[PDB]
């Protein structure tokens, strides 16, 4: 039986990520002329201004993709992504300075986003 | 000679590769450190010969085969990396899965 | 969304139920539990999770539950379990074993394991992390021995010596107040934890005791200084007052007594019995019978580990050359023949496997290899699995039981025996962050990175002039923890309570962390984790056969070992 030093023998099955959290599918479009790549754990409403999508649907959420991976949008590309819910205290500070507190303050987050030109606020 | 730190360290790779080649020439299946040394010194000497980085990335996958080395050695070596002075200055060569 | 297990393990290291081979042995360890929250794993890099506002908290100051260092995704192999967790370090100590990141947005974050602005990250995904090895049989003979120990994952050296003096070349002894003070001063420049043993010899208390008061952390009784009933007795009286351990290399020659006389001098008091099998030294031929007693903490040294086809030949000659024996003088050969025994060495493999010998050690440069304590521990476990089959107590196909029994021999048990397990010897919260990362392919052979007091001290790393650190030649190198004044904060000098109370550190200008030796007179064999068996060991005086519970303990020597010619250049 051929020995590969330090090899894994993984169990059977699959690992479900972000289990028991609500999922949401939204369409997003890169309206800019340069590539945008978005990581798994960035508060989705605070992504680059040029990404057009329903900003309200990004609040309190992030990409539902394996921890440490990212979704890529080429210049002009539109595609669907799936989001999952933030966890913990469901508070976000810094990043684009749109939340700085609870993600429950949707009107305040959307006001700041609209005033600063983050595309896609109603 | 004006040897700098890297020049002297790298002399030891050459030496380890000479040692390993002698071992291979008397019939032995090479181990991990021996295989790494032979492929590393091959790359450095290929840079000194004026080959390109792209040539060495191809050639590096054919220096040693699985029957040259002990069981499991192919799978221990995911890549081999070496920096050497090409005709155009220092460059990095990475040989992916050199032995299969 | 789901990730298949192979992919999961490649990205984040293995998770519950997954198994990992140790080097090129036949031994398999299985993840028992996992502290993560699937999907909120911590990781570091471009577009990765530990970034401000995300898995890194951008609000808290260092004092507000933020770590100095997070080791992400470690597979911990320890006496306390074999399991997956993040490891959080702060002020040089392990403060949290659990799940690290940011409570803002992640579930399941251990409260004092916040990754903040103050946090450094070490990616342990795909690595096995263990405590630093505790070697309690060190001869301080050549300072080049320290890197040799660090490269095989040893982080604490307990022993004695003044360099290549004949006293120190034979015995783990730094004799008397002045030698002890000089070697404490020397110890300021060694990038490893150290504890110094004084000469456990004398017939009056004062000469012995003054060594402990000067800064020794314990004592060594060795036959080359006279391992007599008096020296045994006085050392143990000093030890019991001072709260330090005594190691013994007994009277091989049976000059003043046989094993039963040494046991009667000990009189039920706690003692560490070095190289208990006896090829390293001890009453011929039955010293290994010490390992059945409740008040003995038994260790092996490493050249007999495990029993191989070259073992006897190499020992017979080693013994002859270091004692200047002559194959011409019959007594010399009867002596060698009484000391180097296939019967006791074979049985030492099996006593390790049964939990009867609790500890491993090197005997570095006196009759043992400084960089092979960890190495030979696993080679022994592998040989025993092949010859004795998995222990009854095992699970799936895991070798988890044996692995915890054997990791315990060179981590927690030596620490317990020497009165220093409050500081070192295991990956537990509240203990010093002496941590070894291993690639599974190199497990127990060559350490990836050795962390000392929360800063890397030693690493296998490549060309310093390159664009990246991985290009050849990759070799063991001292890291920034060893440089300048940082060598003081990342290493511990372990000393007696009386030398610390008397202000020896200040008298000598010692800048290293000072660790207190304590709680070593009220322990026994029952305190040796996973290796706590007491029994009647019988060693036949004529044939040297070893019996335990009426059964002969025998096994064959092997021609080949794993963790050997696949790895080493020489
Ligand atoms: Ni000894
Ligand atoms: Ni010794």
């Amino acid at each position: 039986n051929y020995i590969v030093p330090g090899e894994y023998r993984v169990a059977e099955g699959e690992i479900e990520i972000n289990a028991g959290r609500e999922k949401t599918t939204i369409r997003v479009s890169n309206t800019g002329d340069r590539p945008i790549q978005v990581g798994s754990h960035i508060h989705f409403v605070e992504v680059n201004k040029e990404l057009l999508f329903d900003r309200a649907e990004g609040i309190g959420r992030r990409l539902n993709i394996p921890s440490g991976t990212a979704a890529r949008f080429e210049p002009g590309e539109e595609m669907e992504v799936e989001l999952t819910e933030l966890g913990g205290n469901r508070e976000v500070f810094g990043i684009s300075d749109l939340t700085n507190g609870s993600v429950d303050n949707k009107e305040l987050i959307l006001q700041r986003a609209k005033e600063l030109g983050y595309k896609g606020v109603e | 000679m004006h040897l700098n730190p890297a020049e002297k360290e790298k002399l030891q790779i050459f030496l380890a590769s000479e040692l390993l080649l002698r071992r291979k020439a008397r019939g032995l299946k090479l181990n991990y450190p021996e295989a790494v040394a032979i492929i590393t010194s091959f790359i450095m000497e290929g840079a000194r010969d004026g080959k390109t980085v792209a040539m060495l990335m191809e050639e590096g996958k054919h220096v040693l085969t699985r029957d040259d080395v002990m069981e499991g050695v192919p799978e221990m070596i995911d890549d081999i990396q070496a920096e050497a002075t090409f005709p155009d200055g220092t460059k990095l060569v990475t040989v992916h899965n050199p032995i299969s | 969304m789901k990730i298949n297990r192979q992919q999961y393990a490649e990205s984040y290291g293995p998770t519950v139920g997954d198994e990992v081979r140790l080097a090129d042995t036949d031994l398999w360890i299985e993840v028992e539990k996992d502290y993560t929250t699937y999907g909120d794993e911590v990781n570091f890099g471009g577009g990765k999770v530990l970034r401000e506002g995300m898995g890194e908290n951008g609000t808290y100051t260092r004092t507000e539950n933020v770590l100095d260092l997070l080791l992400t995704n470690a597979l911990i192999l320890d006496y306390t379990g074999i399991y997956k967790a993040d490891i959080g370090v702060k002020d040089g100590y392990i403060v949290g074993i659990g799940k690290g990141g940011n409570p803002d947005i992640m579930d399941g974050v251990t409260p004092n394991m916040i990754v903040g602005t103050a946090t450094e990250v070490i990616a342990a995904e795909g690595k096995i992390v263990t405590a630093g090895g505790i070697d309690t049989h060190v001869h301080f003979i050549n300072p080049d021995q320290v890197d040799v120990a660090l490269a095989n994952g040893i982080t604490t050296l307990f022993g004695g010596g003044t360099g290549p003096a004949e006293g120190s070349k034979a015995t783990t002894v730094t004799p008397g107040p002045w030698n002890i003070e000089k070697m404490l001063k020397s110890t300021e420049g060694l990038p490893i934890n150290v504890g110094i043993l004084g000469k456990g010899h004398g017939s009056s208390i004062a000469p012995i005791m003054e060594q402990i008061d000067a800064g020794a952390a314990g004592l060594k009784i060795h036959e080359d200084w006279g391992a007599t009933p008096a020296s045994i007795d006085r050392s143990l009286t000093v030890a019991d007052e001072a709260d330090v351990q005594v190691a013994i290399h007994s009277d091989t020659l049976n000059e003043a007594g046989f094993l039963e006389d040494t046991l009667r001098a000990i009189n039920g008091r706690v003692i560490h019995s070095f190289h208990v099998e006896g090829a390293g030294g001890g009453h011929a031929p039955d010293i290994m019978a010490m390992a059945g007693h409740p008040n003995v903490l038994p260790s092996s040294t490493n050249p007999t580990r495990p029993f191989t086809v070259n073992t006897i030949d190499e020992h017979l000659d080693m013994l002859m050359v270091c004692h200047h024996l002559k194959q011409n003088i019959p007594e010399d050969v009867a002596f060698a023949d009484s000391r180097i025994r296939p019967e006791t060495i074979a049985a030492e493999d099996i006593l390790h496997d049964l939990g009867i010998i609790s500890m491993m050690s090197t005997d570095a440069l006196a009759m043992g290899r400084a960089g092979e304590m960890v190495l030979r521990t696993w080679q022994t476990a592998d040989k025993m699995k092949k010859q004795r089959g998995p222990l009854a107590e095992e699970k799936n196909g895991s070798d988890n039981f044996r692995l915890k029994r054997y990791v315990s021999k060179y981590t927690i048990n030596p620490a317990i025996a020497q009165g220093i397990a409050h500081e070192v010897g295991s990956i537990e919260e509240g203990k010093f962050a002496d941590l070894v990362l291993w690639e599974p392919k190199f497990f127990g052979v060559k350490a990836d990175r050795v962390i000392k007091g929360g800063i890397i001290a030693y690493a296998q790393i490549g060309d310093p002039s390159a664009s990246i650190p991985t290009p050849q030649p990759v070799m063991g190198r001292r890291m920034y923890g060893t440089v300048g004044d940082l060598i003081h904060d990342t290493n511990i000098t372990f000393m007696s309570k009386s030398s610390i109370q008397q202000g020896v550190p200040a008298k000598l200008g010692l800048k290293r962390r000072i660790g207190t030796v304590k709680n070593c007179r009220n322990i026994g064999k029952k305190d040796m984790k996973w290796n706590d068996v007491t029994t009647d060991i019988d060693i036949n005086p004529e044939t040297y056969e070893v019996k335990v519970d009426g059964e002969v303990l025998t096994c064959e020597p092997v021609k080949e070992l794993p963790m050997a010619q696949r790895y080493f250049l020489f």
